[PDB]
RNA sequence: AAUCCAUGACCAAAGAAUCGUCACAAAUCGAAGCUUACAAAAUGGAGUAAAAUUUUGUUUACUCAGUAAUAUGCUUUGGGUUGAAAGUCUCCCACCAAUUCGUAUGCGGAAAACGUAAUGAGAUUUAAAAAAAUUGUUUAAAUCAACUCAUUAAGGAGGAUGCCC
RNA sequence: AAACCAUAGUUAUGACGAUUGCUCUUUCCCGUGCUGGAUCGAGUAACCCAAUGGAGCUUACUAUUCUUGGUCCAUGGAUU
RNA sequence: AAACACAAA
């Protein structure tokens, strides 16, 4: 038999909330201003605890009990703000709605969570991440001109 | 066609009319890739359309290669250019000239360059716009091997 | 007969001729009918034809891998071939109740 | 492609002039929208039914997309549309649509009383009908008027942004969205993002999962969100031009 | 007069055929882009450097379009060469009632100009 | 004893099909395909319109392949595939006018702890089941049904018997 | 240093919507009947799941947890 | 997980 897994790829995007400063309107400029960096106070257990709190706060008791059976963060590094969340094929919608309803980190505010790719294996997730990273470099090279 | 774009700059051109685009290519894209001031080259411009006679074009080309005087030391380069579907006839005329010239135990040295015009059309729906690319092939043929022109972006052939 | 639109043929398939009243609908479907989203649109009501329009049977129905579509090898009547002013022909399966559109080309074998 | 048609404009009446900070925040929000991935943007402008409409044609729209957003339209590569909602309470000081329907593209309404629902279902040439999801819905949504307004072509708009503001109004928003989903029978449901700040913007996957957990099937979500929004935009354009 | 045209002689050993796309007149644009990307990814596993893109006749225009796409879209060095292609055509010569296909076949040469387009990684 | 009705036990066959939908010059939970490069316009194509030139020749402005291609689209199918994907079962997936199972041995079959056909017998008192694999029960032991083992080499001709005739 | 190859191909084989058909039950009509027709309703099973391909054998399935065909010196009731 | 073995149990 096989345990049906479904990994979730999410991105942490920081909107440049600053109305006093004028900004450049282009593709790579806003891509760089949205993918600047993640703060130092960012780890796996700090994001897992936050998502576990938000799950109980939005869904409830049974909604967190059914979802927290196989809720783990397999791969995440704070340099690129890319994480892979493992869950069931039944509770994928719950985890996606919780990642959408993520308000803020307990000490860091002003950020959004974007679910990009959902798949049932890590190899296709890695391939899609490599493809996205390769696509990102194109607009950068084009705008550096 | 809603508009014509070259070098991320909008221009006032028309794809169906060959005269305006050929004059624009002769006046703008060639000076942006080769400079005739800092050297001693005699550049002969020639654009090819699909309605031109191949034999008359070759009879013009074999004369355009020996127009300048040879005593003072002028290197004579002829630059042929076209765009769109006329590039096929351009290549045909270039190959026929090569075949008719190389027979006399001589050699023609060639440099190639390929760029693109960016045109915009209205898509199937009203909320979609398609972006088409028109190729531009510019070739420089000369009897001498070394040319002081800025030919680093070309292709030696 | 080759399929120009969504559809998969099979062996022992029925070949019908396009009628005269709904002749512009199939032409517009073969030209193009898209959605406001942008993609194609074939989720519409099909003009089911009559019964006395069967002019052939497909003997070799298999998905053509050399062109990317459904190739149908059938045998149509010459009188019905001269009857129509167009090369458009409908294809149907033996269990399926859908009619696909295509165009046929002569084979000299 | 995606369509967002509920971006609010920081201006309620005609008297109050907009500031540079509000325009900058709107630019931030639209850039965040384009960053998350969108194709069509239709900013909304709220006005009251009692406020005096000006007797002009070239002054009805205090937006002027061509001089303000026309440069962003050329650079970042998106489009903008004009949309106005009608906050209607009482059948008085009205009876004028032939001039407000030609200037703007999409005409919406916001009924807050039981008579407002009747006036919206009977004698309004509108395309979308929206409710105050933040506060309580006026009396009760029934199938009687909803069916008669959906069979002609008017859809119901759901603002998933209103939930992201506070914690208390989330309960009312959920109790209203489930009510309108149960009443509309899940045919004419369009979704919009009523956020004025870039910190309340989400993607397609999260919104789809939210609306699915709220009571809408998976096919209905995509089919509506895409095709019904595109068709509403096309109908608005046709109403403006011919 | 009835005359048929056969393809041109192709002598490729084992790997010139692999990293080479022959653009037909009926070949779509997006399928050509997909095949070119696959060839570009499989070249360094085949052990070559560039990808050949060969087209003659009507497909020359869209072959140059394919080249101009990867010219600036992916910023990859392209090389354009102009070559000659000889094609043999079987023609019928006049010399009861026989089949049109089963007649006197004579071979005739025809030269056409074509463009080879190499793309680097 | 014949027929019908209802239950139970046992043997055998198969595993319903059709349509639509799901953002990103790439995508999807995934997959494959749309590449023997030409529209006989390369025997240095076919013609029209103006100037000048004592016709040729030359410079400008156009027509012809029209069933024309239409820009990350488009078509197809995917967990029992000519029923068990399950199983610590067997075998093929180089050859050998021959130390190489040279095996004309009931039939089919390349082989198979492989299918089936006619007759006789058998039950820890038996050829072998009880006090290699598989299976919860795991052949029988009034009769039937099921398992095991022991014999029956292919084709042509003559005579006898039984049936329609 | 590759031989990389599946009209599923390597922990994938998704998500709902719609249509016909199949089994019983509460109804009306022609001719008794007829894979005769239409409403009020219930259910679409289980064993279980590929990892290179084919054949044989054995072993798990179908009780309101879909079905189908035949047999029985099995019993139960009735006529001759 | 699957798939493999004159293993191991
Ligand atoms: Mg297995
Ligand atoms: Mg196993
Ligand atoms: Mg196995």
């Amino acid at each position: 038999v096989r345990l049906k897994s479904r990994y979730i790829l999410f991105e942490i995007i920081f909107p440049p909330t600053d109305t006093n400063v004028e900004e450049s309107v282009s593709k790579a400029d806003i891509l760089l201003s949205h993918h600047r960096a993640s703060p130092a106070d960012v780890s796996i257990k700090s994001i897992l605890q936050e998502i576990r709190r938000s799950l109980s706060l939005n869904l409830g008791d049974y909604g967190s009990a059914k979802c927290n059976s196989l809720l783990q963060l397999k791969y995440f590094s704070n340099k690129t703000s890319t994480g892979i969340i493992r869950c069931h094929r039944e509770d994928c919608d719950l985890v996606i709605m919780a990642l959408m309803l993520m308000s803020k980190i307990g000490d860091v505010d002003g950020l959004i969570v974007n679910p990009v790719k959902v798949s049932g294996t890590i190899k296709k997730i890695e391939q899609f991440a490599m493809r996205r990273n390769s696509k990102i470099l194109n607009i950068i090279k084009c705008s550096q001109s | 066609i809603n508009g014509v774009y070259y070098n991320e700059i909008s221009r006032d051109l028309d794809i169906s009319s060959s005269t305006q685009c050929l004059r624009f290519l002769k006046e703008t894209v060639i000076p942006s890739l080769a400079n005739n001031g800092n050297n001693s080259t005699s550049i002969q411009y020639h654009g090819i359309s699909k309605n031109d006679n191949i034999k008359k074009s070759v009879n013009k080309l074999d004369k355009q290669i020996n127009m300048a005087d040879r005593s003072l030391g002028l290197q004579q380069v002829v630059c042929i250019f076209s765009y769109g579907p006329h590039i096929q006839k351009m290549l045909s005329i270039l190959e026929i000239f090569k075949k008719g010239y190389i027979k006399n135990n001589k050699k023609i040295y060639q440099w190639n360059k390929l760029t693109s015009f960016d045109i915009k059309r209205e898509g199937r729906n009203e909320l979609q716009e398609e972006r088409l690319k028109v190729p531009i092939l510019v070739t420089l043929v000369s009897d001498s091997e070394i040319i002081d022109l800025n030919l680093h972006s070309f292709t030696k052939q | 007969c080759t399929l120009l639109e969504r559809g998969h043929p099979k062996d022992n398939a029925r070949i019908y001729q396009v009628p005269e009243k709904d002749l512009e609908h199939w032409l517009q479907l073969a030209k193009g009918v898209y959605r406001p989203n942008g993609r194609k649109d074939h989720d519409l009501k099909i003009p089911l034809p009559e019964v006395h329009d069967l002019i052939g049977f497909i003997t070799s129905g298999t998905y053509h891998l050399n062109c990317g579509n459904g190739m149908g090898i059938g045998f149509i009547d010459h009188h019905a071939a001269i009857r129509q002013p167009t090369r458009y022909v409908l294809i149907r399966n033996v269990g399926t109740n859908t009619y696909r559109l295509g165009e046929w080309s002569k084979i000299s074998v | 492609m995606l369509v967002d048609l509920n971006v609010p404009w920081p201006q309620n009446s005609y008297a109050d002039k907009v500031t540079s900070q509000a325009v900058n925040n709107l630019i931030k929000t639209l850039s965040t929208l384009h960053m998350l991935g969108y194709t069509h943007i239709a900013i909304n402008f709220t006005v009251n039914h009692s406020e005096k409409f000006p007797n002009d044609v070239k002054l009805l729209n205090p937006i002027d997309i061509k001089r303000r957003f026309g440069e962003l339209m050329d650079r970042t590569g998106l489009k903008l549309y004009s949309r106005i909602t009608l906050i209607i309470d009482d059948p008085s000081k009205g009876q004028s649509l032939s001039k407000i329907s030609q200037a703007f593209d999409i005409v919406a309404a916001l009924p807050i009383s039981e008579k407002g629902l009747t006036l919206s279902t009977t004698n309004l040439d509108i395309d979308l009908l929206t409710f105050q999801y933040g506060s309580r819905l006026p009396t009760f949504l029934k199938h009687k008027s909803i069916c008669s307004c959906v069979n002609r072509g008017v859809k119901l708009e759901i603002v998933y942004g209103y939930a992201l503001r506070d914690v208390q109004a989330r309960r009312q928003f959920v109790s209203n969205v489930r009510s309108v989903i149960r009443s509309s029978r899940s045919r004419g449901i369009v979704i919009g993002s009523g956020a004025m700040s870039p910190l309340e913007c989400r993607n397609i996957l999260g919104v789809t999962s939210l609306i699915k957990n709220l009571g809408l099937p998976s096919d209905r979500c995509s089919k509506a969100m895409g095709d019904l929004a595109s068709l509403v935009l096309l109908n608005g354009r046709l109403r403006n031009k011919s | 007069k009835r005359v048929t045209k056969h393809p041109s002689l192709k002598t490729l050993t084992h790997k010139q055929i692999h990293t080479t796309i022959f653009v037909k007149s009926t070949t779509p644009y997006v399928s050509a882009l997909k095949r070119i990307n696959k060839f570009l990814d499989s070249v360094h596993k085949q052990g070559s450097s560039y990808v050949a893109v060969l087209g003659m006749g009507k497909a020359v225009e869209k072959t140059l379009a394919l080249g101009c796409h990867f010219q600036d879209q992916k910023n990859k060095k392209i090389e354009v060469y102009t070559k000659t292609i000889e094609v043999l055509d079987e023609v019928i010569t006049e010399g009861s009632d026989v089949e049109d296909d089963d007649k006197e076949t004579q071979l005739k040469k025809r030269a056409v100009s074509g463009v080879e387009l190499r793309i680097y990684v």
